[PDB]
């Protein structure tokens, strides 16, 4: 009688779970649409009545155990409800957990670095990022992205090392080895046949899926260094990784802003219609009725009343405040709305159908029992919303819709810069991503040392990404940490999974639409079969394998690059003709290694002592000129070293951080001095 | 004509402005202007003299109780909330008077007189803005009547369709010989 009692369990805790999602997002909807206290107040409320009504439901929920379940809609909700998570840790330590994972979030969020020669212009991270997205100058670049490091870094890492222990702890509770597993559990499932995926070949997917893109990133690598080699000059290698602040952002996690310095025809004009939309008198309502008639010419659903009625499409002029940050949201109760502050813009007319897409596939899945109404896994969702948007992102369809000159014609020459575009976003981050969470994977796992956690982030990193650090770094630091996402406890492999299913999605709607010819141009407009497909996998939610709606868009149960090397395969053949054999890149060299020297073997103490007879010689080398230079044993760096083996080492200037004095300055500078380096 | 009720007790306000049109009568301009004083006689396409001069087939007259200070607000060209989504004026068709009427008619100054500051509604925030010789929407007013009168922006639900309405007073700004408004238009 375990099937029915747990049935019954499910069907009254999906009827109140409605209700109660309905006030509490709409509590958050309010608040967000009219920016007040009392909304807040509304909010908070709200969400405290749906965490209460969870957890007492989640302890229930123990009464009706998997082994005797049959039905896989049974089995699947209460194994969602039926999570412990947090609660299997002690009191004490579900306190620091807490108390650790805000003080790491506080650290980055207002986390400052300010300009070291001139201490009165100091920056936020968000002016931080506006720098370096944009300047052009070797060293203010540098400083911006070293400062980060050792102004929030640094302070990162001695809650990092408590937070990894504790976190593991964690998923022991919930049976799982470590909290690898806790997250890579995600993409687990256990269905019939051959739908039947486990947590850990994930890890076997994605070196899989890394290696066949690898080619394309190598060609994609060695254009943009030899691009980038004419912006700052001699600070590149022919062959070799790329300095890491030169990556055009404060991680290098895109080479979206590198395209400027990159453009494989400069003279060339890109395409976009944002004139065009104005003379022809666009505005909110008509961009997102626009997408709607997009939508439903491919076959899928149209939109409510409600959403015309109650979204936010423009921004506000009445005196509230809101936050523009664009959001589909799903309210409950079949109350589908989106919140944009749309203008008339190529952006934001791209913009309207990702949202739009979001919920076209909330749609689908509303007939879904309560906690099976999400896509089929993390990466589902946004590759569903990409897709949809490449379709109108083409000229082809601008043209069609009448948007664009009916003597508009594709150049071969524009087809190049667009694919590098989309190649710098995708190509660029897949391999930042692969890295990230590898090295993470491993950390949590425990396959990496205490010790080892900086030395294996960048030695990896150059191996798989092909990016090295400007200045070598102790394990006193922590980059890992430096980013959002690992500061703040979020998965980041769905970045890359993301990706895979966009591009499989993608090209097995084409072919069922009859598409012939690169799937770049691919349109599925007035494409009532691909709409049908389409809808079908978007309505199993997560009752079925993840696996299960991959097979039935794409016909497979398995990732594969093999649609995104497709989409690309006219730039790889474009960049391999620029590139020639500087295919690849040697993790052998970096920036400051090519001047330094090395010193054969020690305590700490007996460095300080080395690097302070090192400034001193540099000191007297020019006190005999007429420059007066003020080294200390800190403006001495130290490279990579064996423990009372050998070190090596470079100087630089103490007010200009990205120079380094060449190798034989600062040989002979110590030869110079050679005398009275003695003590006692 | 019969011109008893636009100087009576009643002074209407922006929110809600009265109108009548006079037909089948013999007009006296020269009695209007000397029961009341007027201050300022601004008028496109026609002159004082010209409206007290040969007989029309229609006359309109339009008015509402307004602080002298604030007679910018009603000008052509204005993108004042005042005139935006309450009063606009229909210039289609040749008179703004700004007349101050003396306490001894019996004229009184009672009410929170006001005006509707905002009126949007809809996913588009959409304006709700007045046509050139019309009036706010009974919808606008609704909503405006039941606001504070701090200038808040409340929402409000009418037959389905939202609308975020504030509106704001004028009712400290008055005088024993009170500053009125009337429009008159001439076919
Ligand atoms: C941005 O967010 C704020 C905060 O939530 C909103 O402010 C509220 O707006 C609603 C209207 O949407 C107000 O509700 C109305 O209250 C009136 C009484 O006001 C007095 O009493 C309250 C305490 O209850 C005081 O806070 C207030 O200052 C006054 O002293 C009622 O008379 C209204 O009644 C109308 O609706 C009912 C519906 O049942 C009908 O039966 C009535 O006949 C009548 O039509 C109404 O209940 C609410 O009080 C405001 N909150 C606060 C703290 O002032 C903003 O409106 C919102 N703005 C937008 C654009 O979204
Ligand atoms: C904004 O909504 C109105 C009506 O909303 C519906 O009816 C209400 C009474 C309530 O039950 C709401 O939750 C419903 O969503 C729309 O007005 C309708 O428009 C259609 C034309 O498409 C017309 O045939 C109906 O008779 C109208 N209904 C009413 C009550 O007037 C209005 O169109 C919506 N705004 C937009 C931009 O779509
Ligand atoms: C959540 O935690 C509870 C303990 O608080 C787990 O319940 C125990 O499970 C073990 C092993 O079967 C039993 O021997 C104990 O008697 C149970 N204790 C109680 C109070 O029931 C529960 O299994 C955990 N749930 C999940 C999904 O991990
Ligand atoms: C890439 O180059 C374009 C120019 O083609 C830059 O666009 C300009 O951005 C500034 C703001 O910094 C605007 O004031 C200009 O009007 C824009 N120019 C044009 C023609 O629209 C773009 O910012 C550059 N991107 C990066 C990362 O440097
Ligand atoms: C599983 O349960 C659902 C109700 O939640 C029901 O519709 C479905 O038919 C059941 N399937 C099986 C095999 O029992
Ligand atoms: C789809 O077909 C319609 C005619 O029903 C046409 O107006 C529209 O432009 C077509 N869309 C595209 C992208 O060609
Ligand atoms: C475009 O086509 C012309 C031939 O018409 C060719 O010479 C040129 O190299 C091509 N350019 C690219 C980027 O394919
Ligand atoms: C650092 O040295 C370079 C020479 O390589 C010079 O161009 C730059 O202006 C100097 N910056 C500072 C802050 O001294
Ligand atoms: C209003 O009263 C004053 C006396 O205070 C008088 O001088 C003035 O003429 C009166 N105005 C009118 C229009 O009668």
């Amino acid at each position: 009688t375990t099937e029915e009692e747990a049935r019954d369990f499910l069907d009254k805790f999906n009827s109140e779970a409605e209700n109660l999602s309905h006030e509490s997002a709409l509590a958050s909807w309010d608040y967000n649409t009219n920016i007040t206290d009392e909304n807040a107040q509304k909010m908070n409320e709200a969400d405290s009545k749906w965490s209460d009504f969870y957890k007492e439901q989640s302890k229930r929920a123990q009464a009706f155990p998997l082994q005797e379940i049959q039905n896989l809609t049974i089995k699947l909700q209460l194994q969602i409800l039926q999570q412990n998570g947090s609660s299997v840790l002690t009191a004490e330590k579900s306190k620091r957990l807490s108390t650790i994972l805000t003080t790491m979030s506080t650290i980055y969020s207002t986390g400052k670095v300010c300009n070291p020669n001139n201490p009165q212009q100091c920056f936020t991270l968000s002016g931080l990022e506006d720098i370096m997205e944009k300047s052009k100058d070797y060293h203010q670049r540098l400083w911006v992205w070293e400062g980060w490091r050792s102004e929030v870094g640094k302070q990162l890492r001695p809650l990092y090392e408590e937070y990894v222990v504790l976190k593991n702890e964690m998923a022991r509770g919930n049976n799982y080895e470590d909290y690898g597993d806790y997250w890579r559990g995600d993409y687990e499932t256990e269905g019939e046949d051959g739908y039947n995926y486990s947590r850990n070949q994930l890890m076997e997917d994605v070196d899989r899926i890394f290696l066949e893109i690898k080619p394309l990133y190598e060609q994609l690598h060695a254009y943009v260094r030899a691009k980038l080699m004419n912006a700052y000059p001699s600070r590149i290698s022919p062959t070799g990784c790329l300095p890491a602040h030169l990556l055009g952002d404060m991680w290098g996690r895109f080479w979206t802003n590198l395209y400027n310095l990159t453009v494989p025809f400069e003279q060339k004009q890109n395409i976009d219609v944002t004139e065009t939309m104005k003379k022809q008198s666009w505005d909110a309502e008509k961009i997102f009725k626009e997408a709607e008639k997009f939508y439903l010419s491919v076959g899928l659903y149209s939109m409510t009343q409600g959403f015309w009625n109650n979204s936010m499409l423009t921004e506000p002029s009445d005196g509230r405040q809101v936050v523009c940050h664009p959001t589909a949201w799903d309210l409950g109760e079949d109350d589908f709305r989106i919140k944009m502050c749309t203008k008339v813009t190529m952006d934001d007319f791209l913009t309207a159908h990702h949202e739009m897409g979001h919920i076209q596939y909330d749609m689908a899945y509303a007939k879904q029992p309560y906690l099976l109404r999400n896509g089929a896994n993390e990466g589902f969702h946004e590759a569903v919303g990409e897709v949809m948007s490449l379709s109108v992102a083409t000229p082809k369809h601008l043209k069609g819709m009448g948007l664009l000159p009916s003597d508009f014609s594709e150049d071969n020459e524009t087809e190049i810069n667009f694919l590098l575009k989309q190649a710098l976003n995708i190509v660029g981050t897949l391999p930042f991503t692969y890295m990230l969470e590898k090295w993470r994977w491993m950390v949590f796992e425990g396959k990496i040392p205490k010790e080892q956690w900086m030395e294996k982030w960048w030695e990896m990193k150059r191996e798989i990404v092909g990016v090295v650090e400007p200045l070598p770094h102790d394990e006193t630091y922590c980059d890992p940490a430096s980013l959002f996402h690992v500061a703040n406890d979020y998965s980041f492999i769905r970045y890359f999974t993301r990706t895979i299913l966009e591009f499989q999605f993608q090209e097995a709607l084409c072919k069922i639409a009859k598409h012939e010819g690169p799937l770049h141009k691919c349109d599925i407009s007035n494409s009532t079969e691909a709409g049908k497909k389409l809808k079908d996998m978007l309505e199993l939610g997560k009752s079925k394998p993840w696996t299960y709606a991959l097979n039935q868009i794409a016909r497979t149960k398995e990732m594969d690059a093999k649609p995104l090397l497709n989409y690309f395969e006219p730039l790889f053949s474009w960049l391999k003709k620029q590139n020639g054999n500087s295919v690849g890149w040697s993790a052998d060299w970096s920036p400051y290694s090519e001047q330094s020297l090395k010193v054969r073997i020690w305590n700490d103490n007996e460095m300080y002592l080395f690097r302070s007879s090192v400034a001193y010689a540099m000191r007297v080398y020019f006190s005999k000129m007429n420059k007066t230079i003020p080294f200390t044993a800190e403006d001495v760096r130290v490279s990579d070293e064996k423990k009372r083996v050998s070190f090596k080492f470079f100087v630089t200037s103490p007010t200009n951080i990205s120079d380094i004095i060449p190798r034989s300055e600062v040989e002979d500078a110590i030869r110079m001095s050679r005398s009275r380096i003695n003590d006692a | 004509c019969n011109f008893t009720e636009l100087f009576r007790e009643r002074a209407p306000t922006i929110m809600q402005y009265k109108r009548e049109v006079f037909t089948r009568c013999n007009y006296n301009l020269s009695l209007l202007l000397s029961l009341v004083q007027v201050d300022e006689f601004v008028c496109d396409k026609a002159t004082p003299e010209a409206l007290a001069t040969g007989c029309y087939s229609s006359l309109t007259v339009d008015w509402f109780a307004f602080p002298y200070a604030w007679k910018s607000y009603l000008a052509i060209g204005s993108a004042d909330r005042i005139v935006r989504f309450n009063y606009n004026q229909d210039y289609s068709n040749p008179c703004r008077i700004h007349s101050k009427v003396n306490s001894s008619i019996g004229i009184s100054y009672a009410g929170a007189y006001s005006y509707i500051t905002n009126c949007n509604y809809g996913a588009t925030n959409k304006d709700d803005v007045v046509k050139p010789g019309g009036r706010a929407s009974q919808q606008c007013i609704t909503g405006a009547l039941n606001s504070p009168t701090t200038g808040q922006l409340w929402a409000y639900n009418f037959g389905g369709v939202p609308y975020r309405v504030s509106r704001l007073t004028y009712t400290d700004h008055l005088s024993d010989p009170l500053d009125m408004v009337y429009v008159i238009t001439v076919k």
